[PDB]
């Protein structure tokens, strides 16, 4: 009926995929990821005739952009586009509209690869992967005030392998992502793929914008995963029940501790959630001197007679 | 419409036609499209895994929310011989088309496709400078040989007959004009893209031959649903079958071959128009008074336009007419009825009627809050005059047929004419008059019921 | 004070009344507020809930007490605790980090890329 | 209890079911508050 | 709170993958065996299952209790 879009974030780290292997019986998992990827997408632009497909990598250095092509392609030396420098990685029997779409991202991927092993030296220590979604719901809302309307959904291409904790920094933008899904009514789906069998910050993500969270652990088969859970169009997105058979408790984690949260404090200024009260009577995160007399009332004991 | 107008015709497709048609993974990718959204996730479901699934998984996918949205998902698919149904271990097991599920993957994995999707000859120009002005020009040709207006340029004599044997466009050669009829115009009404799909059904209906089977023109016109304008493809994949009707939709326009026999034939933007679709030209302007101001410059707009207004003038910007009585004589002398000339000026109207229909109605609300009414956008005094022209069209009303009086016994009247009513062909009855009316149509099966 | 100009000032003004007001720094109100973070119970059977004494299938047990209740956020009619969800908190992150304006690159300036 | 055991000869166990599933987290929470109650008496005796 | 590795067999790693990018992907390959296709069909069924349980109910409803 109505054509969505379907952007897609996929997570391209190279320890956490080689980790992956590691873990894993075989090598070059990522090879099978990106033609399940390749065969999802070719399933989505058969749903529609009008649907279109935004794909996103979040590396070390930085994000990239897979699909659609960059606009530097001028039909010169440099157009890297269509029949220039079209090296054959899929058949050119292909359906055309699936070839241009599927050769060009692949194309994308050789550069990008590319790129990351001529950075190979450095070894980022932030994750790309909370502004890659981010800028995944900003292209989002490029086609839903272009093109007046149509329905959209991201995929999340994530891996934990077992290696890559949940971070805290990865805190704020998730959130900040929810609520701008949440506004559009864009659903995020997740499929994570690694030994970790939970990730808390993506399956409230997932829960919160009427998405679907999918941990996995092998990278055979994975196109049954996607494209009999990860299919669920925005039009019959509330006709659909969800496989999210992981519930998540919508909690956090304390400030100057870590653990998950239970019962406790937070700072009426910074708000911060903290599970005991801080040393020093103040705050960890925006230094806010306290009163005596309000932690002195909490510090109060509860009475019970002799 | 359009989608349930291909799905009841793909319906009559027998089964085993249906499975041959099964074959090329364009046509497999093109029935895909026409599958309702539900029923498109669950073939594409159950299309990778060569495990057979039953239909309770299924059944427990959907919320009950869209429960009779499923139901209609199956009846289609089981409609389209999509499905194997499956008796095994007190199950109703399902089993996808394999010809349809092995094609589709092809289509998707890259598999097998026999250039089913044409080749590219890598020679080829711009649509707009040249094929789509040939496509609009050779669609308006036969558009405008069909509402009568005079041409240099006339069609060949296979849309001709195939008008012919159309429901729509009646001929007669003793008078010398084509006449059209309610289902021309109605033809008229959907936009183009639809319009070409009723041909094509009525083209399918028409082609019984000998010399042409079915699989190949579905396969063909699937695939030029599948190819892209503004690269020419060859003819070598094509039968001579496909060949012919190659050459046949080149007198269309559908498909731009520059030479008769050519190896290369361009695609035309109706061939993606034909998929799915995607102030307007033909906006018009309706006073009180009955006059016409038309923001129209195309030629085929204001020449069905000249159907039912009597025209006055055309300026570059407007056409100048007005609907006078024989205007609207001359358009239910055709057979055209007032509503949907009504339903036409509805579409047609300039968003100026629109603010000043929202407006009024903003009025009513207003005034009269407890009685809410539609959005009439234009005056209901010229809508009141066209239904007061079609109502004294037919102030007398003819049925034609026989009639049976002079009955000595009650009951022999009674008799005849409870069996005429029960066949619903009596028209009146009374049995003091002694006489009862039949139709036409019904005045045989009543004689040979009173002769046996 | 703020006084209208026409009608879509009159929604700039509702929609600039949204934000929390800066505080002066003379304000010392600066507290430990004692709250939990309720869990979505999951049950096929209703249960009254502690603040309307209806049958609701879901519901968020207090971790101080384990009392169920409808709507969050909302305090815990039984001790007394503010009752909440992390994206309660969650929407409130994001006046505390407000980001520096985009400051528009000088068109006599090379310009980085072609694209956004 | 009175009306977990009311319910238990009144609708014969049929319905008992229900009315202390319907009743159990209440009971459970104010269970919880008497067995604080209980802790910090101990507490203080020890 | 409630594996190191290097970057020569990332090197090593990424020259496969790039090279088994060069050569082939036969997009076929992630058809599954028919086995574990069953096993993981029967997963999502069953958080299927779990999920419409749970989800099928969800003014205060109505009671069989008088
Ligand atoms: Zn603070
Ligand atoms: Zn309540
Ligand atoms: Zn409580």
């Amino acid at each position: 009926e109505s054509p969505s879009l379907l952007t897609v974030i996929i997570e391209i780290a190279p320890k956490l995929w080689t980790t992956f292997d590691e873990e894993g019986n075989e090598k070059g998992s990522i090879i099978k990821v990106l033609e399940a990827l390749i065969v999802f997408l070719n399933a989505h632009l058969a749903f529609n005739s009008a649907n279109k497909v935004a794909v996103i990598a979040a590396y070390s250095q930085g994000i990239k952009y897979l699909y659609p092509e960059s606009t530097s392609a001028l039909k010169a030396s440099e157009s890297e586009n269509k029949t220039r420098s079209d090296l054959k990685i899929i058949n050119s029997d292909m359906y055309r509209r699936f070839r241009n779409v599927d050769e060009t991202l692949v194309e994308e991927i050789y550069k990008l690869f590319e790129l990351e092993k001529k950075q190979i030296e450095q070894n980022s220590q932030r994750s790309t992967l909370a502004g890659a979604m981010s800028a995944g719901l900003t292209y989002v809302n490029r086609i839903s005030k272009e093109s007046v309307s149509l329905k959209s959904r991201l995929l999340v291409l994530t891996c934990g392998s077992g290696s890559s904790k949940d971070e805290i920094f990865q805190y704020i933008p998730i959130m900040n992502c929810i609520f701008s899904a949440t506004k559009m009514k864009c659903p995020i789906d997740v499929v994570k793929i690694g030994g970790s069998k939970e990730s808390t910050f993506l399956q409230q993500t997932t829960d919160a914008t009427n998405g679907v969270y999918l941990h996995v652990e092998s990278t055979e088969g994975l196109i049954q995963y996607l494209a009999t859970a990860m299919f669920i169009d925005p039009s019959l997105r509330p006709i659909i029940v969800k496989p999210n058979h992981g519930s998540v408790d919508f909690r956090t984690s304390c400030y100057l501790t870590g653990r998950v949260v239970a019962v406790g404090f937070i700072c009426s200024v910074c708000l911060c959630v903290l599970s005991i009260i801080p040393p020093g009577n103040k705050c960890p995160a925006c230094d806010s001197q306290f009163d005596e007399h309000v932690i002195a009332k909490l510090k109060r004991k509860p009475v019970v007679p002799r | 419409s359009l989608k349930h107008s291909v799905t009841q015709y793909l319906e009559e497709i027998p089964q085993q036609v249906q499975n041959r048609l099964y074959t090329s993974p364009a046509t497999c990718l093109a029935i895909y499209r026409i599958l309702p959204p539900l029923a498109k996730f669950f073939i594409m479901a159950m299309v990778f895994n060569e495990n057979e699934v039953p239909l309770l998984d299924l059944d427990k996918w959907v919320n009950s929310n869209g429960k009779l949205q499923f139901q209609n998902a199956i009846k289609s698919m089981k409609s389209l011989h999509l499905l194997i149904p499956n008796k095994s271990s007190g199950t109703l097991m399902i089993n996808l088309n394999p010809t349809f599920k092995i094609s589709l993957r092809n289509a998707l994995t890259g598999g097998e496709v026999q250039n089913s999707f044409g080749v590219v000859v890598e020679e080829n120009v711009v649509s707009l400078d040249l094929l789509d002005e040939y496509s609009a020009n050779k669609w308006e040709t036969i558009l405008h040989f069909m509402v009568g207006t005079p041409l240099a340029k006339i069609p060949s004599e296979k849309v001709l007959n195939l008008l012919k044997h159309s429901k729509l466009m009646e001929e007669v050669n003793s008078t010398g004009e084509f006449k059209i009829t309610n289902e021309g115009f109605q033809f008229l009404l959907q936009e183009i893209n639809s319009q070409l799909w009723t041909l094509l059904l009525q083209y399918l209906k028409m082609i019984e031959t000998s010399k042409m089977d079915l699989v190949d023109v579905l396969h063909f016109i699937f695939m030029l649903g599948a190819l892209e304008v503004g690269k020419a493809y060859k003819i070598d994949a094509l039968s001579e079958t496909q060949r012919i009707m190659l050459q046949d939709m080149r007198d269309y326009g559908l498909v731009f071959q520059k030479h008769s026999n050519d190896s290369i034939f361009y695609p035309t933007k109706l061939a993606l128009m034909l998929t799915s679709d995607t102030i307007p030209d033909g906006s018009l302007i309706v006073e009180t008074n009955f006059k016409i101001y038309s923001y129209s410059n195309s030629p085929l707009q204001i020449a069905v336009l000249s159907l039912f207004v009597h025209l006055k003038a055309r300026f570059v910007n407007m056409v100048l007419g007005q609907i006078t009585r024989e205007s609207i004589r001359r358009a239910l002398t055709n057979g055209i009825t007032a509503d949907q000339i009504i339903a036409y000026l509805e579409t047609h109207a300039h968003p100026q009627m629109r603010r000043l229909a929202e407006e009024k109605l903003e009025k009513k609300l207003e005034l009269d809050p407890n009685c809410k009414e539609p959005l009439q956008v234009l005056p209901p005094t010229v809508v009141d005059q066209i239904r007061l022209w079609q109502l004294e069209l037919d102030r007398v009303i003819t049925y034609e047929g026989s009639l049976y009086s002079d009955f000595e016994t009650s009951q022999e009247y009674n008799l005849l004419s409870k069996y005429a009513q029960d066949i619903g062909v009596l028209l009146w009855k009374d049995d003091k008059k002694k006489k009862f009316f039949i139709s036409k149509e019904g005045n045989s099966q009543v004689l040979d019921f009173a002769k046996r | 004070y703020k006084i209208l100009l026409d009608e879509t000032h009159l929604k700039e003004l509702f929609n600039e009344a949204v934000t929390p007001l800066p505080v002066n720094k003379i304000n010392k109100g600066f507290t430990l507020v004692k709250m939990g973070f309720p869990t979505r119970i999951f049950e096929d059977t209703p249960t009254f809930c502690s603040c309307h004494s209806k049958l609701v299938y879901g519901g968020y047990f207090c971790p101080n007490c384990h009392s169920k209740v409808c709507s969050l956020p909302t305090v815990c009619p039984c001790c007394d605790l503010m009752l909440i969800l992390s994206t309660h908190l969650a929407r409130s992150y994001h006046h505390l980090m407000p980001l520096k304006t985009f400051a528009e690159v000088p068109t006599t300036e090379k310009f980085r890329s072609e694209d956004c | 209890n009175e009306l977990f055991q009311d319910v238990l000869n009144g609708d014969g166990e049929s319905m008992s079911n229900t009315c202390t599933a319907y009743l159990k987290p209440v009971l459970n929470s104010i269970t919880l508050a008497t067995h604080k109650y209980d802790e910090y008496f101990n507490e203080y005796n020890n | 709170t409630t594996l190191k590795v290097s970057n020569q067999q990332m090197l090593q790693q990424l020259s496969l993958v790039m090279d088994n990018l060069i050569n082939k992907l036969d997009l076929n390959q992630v058809v599954p065996n028919n086995e574990v296709s069953n096993k993981i069909n029967k997963r999502v069924i069953t958080a299927i299952k779990i999920n419409a349980k749970q989800a099928k109910h969800n003014l205060e409803v109505k009671s069989t209790l008088p």
